[PDB]
């Protein structure tokens, strides 16, 4: 973490040469967590009292 | 486009769980010929990147 | 709601005479959010699955 970001370091070998790739993820909208964490949630609790 | 196919992906896909050199994340991946989007948790902030 | 915060106007008669109060919400941090919605949602889902 740098400032206010994720920095997501991925290493790995393809026919036995380097690769390297990195996620620059920033912080998520509240619309997407909400959409993505908040109502499936509510959506298994609801299921499972049912 | 391609941006609403990578949006709806990452929707449906399910959780995973990443386990790094010392934490532990949840993970949402999608990666298309197009691009990719990425969803990132430790149960305390979000990261997304597309 | 003007930009990003929310204005929430309560109006009430206090046995016949005014009472104006204004909540001036800002959006939640990610530590308020997850600490109040979403670790409790998974922790329901958890119990009730069991």
């Amino acid at each position: 973490c740098v400032a206010d970001a994720l920095i997501l370091r991925v290493r790995s070998e393809l026919s036995g040469l380097p690769f390297y790739w990195n996620f620059h993820c920033m912080l998520a909208s509240p619309s997407l967590v909400s959409q993505h964490l908040i109502r499936p949630l509510m959506g298994m609790s609801l299921a499972l009292q049912c | 486009p391609v941006m609403e196919e990578l949006e709806q992906g990452l929707l449906m896909q399910p959780w995973a769980w990443l386990q790094l050199a010392e934490n532990s994340l949840l993970a949402k991946v999608f990666i298309t010929k197009q691009g990719y989007a990425l969803l990132v948790s430790d149960l305390q902030q979000v990261w997304h990147e597309q």
